[PDB]
């Protein structure tokens, strides 16, 4: 399910930043970002297919 | 601080010899020394405001130069009361001992390089222009 | 609050608001496994709580000899021989009366006439 | 006071502005404000006072 890295997590979970989104890696994959292996190998493999 | 860097951009930077002002620098303000003045509109028939804008260029650098004369040019639109107010203006001037000669043509209009509204439709697109013219926890929810 | 969990990786789900229709949806924060929601109930707590002065009973409640037996009446199987224990949570303004569990048919009743 | 079941109900207002992201944790800040009534508001008495019992 796209799951995220740790330089982010511990930044989030600090007390640096306030309440932690519901949906904040929804707004992610929304905008693209650390999705997973497949959506990740499929990019590739439609854009030289494309080609 | 814009109108301050406006300031000394005209004082001390040459490629910028022109400023626009309203009716701020009218007043007792502290403007650059200025040789050339162009008044374009006036607020109404004002005698104070003529000698108001006059005394700027009073002051200028260039009176022990010899040969050295000032100008003062008062735009005004023909048959219509710009006429009227510019009369009623030049009243004090003229009592002062101020000639205002008329310049009723240019030498220069037929071979400028740069025209302003030369074409009909850019007239009129300027007409219509003018005419448009005229509890410390809730306050985090909102 | 009976938490329901998603079918794909049995993550909990929680409630989001849409404007779509104005229905209660809960969702899967890791796939979006959108689901509807049988009860509007989402939270609940309780101050007092009487979940959990029958806890603990099993099929061998009457085989442990330390717990004591009494000659009431178990109005299932109207039996005399049942256990009795009074209320396992201990909390410091409970109240006193028992609980009785038969033998016969494991059927657990209290002593409180204010409730009967 | 004279009914059965003893139901008091609260609600909060929603703004005329648009929110993004308030309506989505509008669960945890409604859990706070449940958690500020249960033990900042005073229905009367003053501070610093358990309990008061009588005596003759
Ligand atoms: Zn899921
Ligand atoms: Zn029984």
């Amino acid at each position: 399910y796209a799951t995220l890295t740790i330089d982010e997590a511990e930044k989030r979970m600090d007390k640096k930043s306030g309440e932690v989104p519901r949906w904040l890696m929804k707004h992610l994959d929304n905008i693209g970002t650390t999705t997973t292996r497949y959506d990740r190998t499929r990019r590739k493999l439609k854009a030289v297919a494309d080609q | 601080q814009e109108r301050m860097n406006i300031l000394q951009n005209f004082q001390y930077n040459d490629q910028i010899n022109t400023i626009f002002l309203s009716k701020v620098g009218d007043t007792s303000i502290d403007l650059p020394e200025a040789t050339c003045l162009i008044q374009i509109s006036s607020h109404y028939g004002s005698r104070r405001q003529e000698a108001q804008r006059l005394g700027r260029i009073l002051r200028a650098k260039r009176r022990n130069d010899e040969g050295f004369n000032a100008f003062f040019y008062s735009l005004v639109s023909k048959d219509t009361q710009e006429m009227y107010y510019s009369t009623k203006r030049q009243a004090f001037l003229v009592d002062q001992g101020y000639a205002f000669k008329v310049i009723t043509h240019l030498h220069g209009m037929e071979n400028i390089p740069n025209l302003a509204y030369a074409s009909p439709r850019e007239r009129r697109e300027l007409l219509q222009e003018v005419l448009l013219k005229n509890h410390p926890l809730i306050r985090k929810m909102y | 609050t009976t938490f329901r969990f998603c079918r794909d990786c049995n993550n909990m789900l929680y409630p989001r608001e849409d404007k779509e229709n104005n229905r209660l949806l809960f969702e899967c924060r890791t796939c979006s496994y959108v689901e509807e929601a049988g009860s509007p109930l989402v939270y609940r707590h309780e101050l007092i709580t009487n979940i959990g002065e029958t806890a603990g009973v099993v099929q061998d409640i009457g085989s442990d000899p330390t717990l004591p037996r009494s000659d009431r009446e178990c109005p299932k199987c109207h039996s005399r021989e049942n256990v009795f224990f009074q209320s396992q949570q201990r909390r410091k303004d409970t109240s006193m009366v028992l609980f009785f569990v038969c033998l016969s048919c494991s059927h657990i009743f209290t002593s409180d006439q204010k409730n009967k | 006071d004279n009914d059965e079941k003893l139901i008091i109900r609260c609600r909060v207002v929603r703004p005329k502005s648009l929110d993004a992201e308030t309506e989505a944790e509008e669960d945890h800040m409604l859990k706070k404000i449940e958690n500020t009534m249960l033990e900042n508001i005073t229905l009367r008495g003053v501070e610093n006072i358990e309990r008061v019992v009588m005596m003759k």
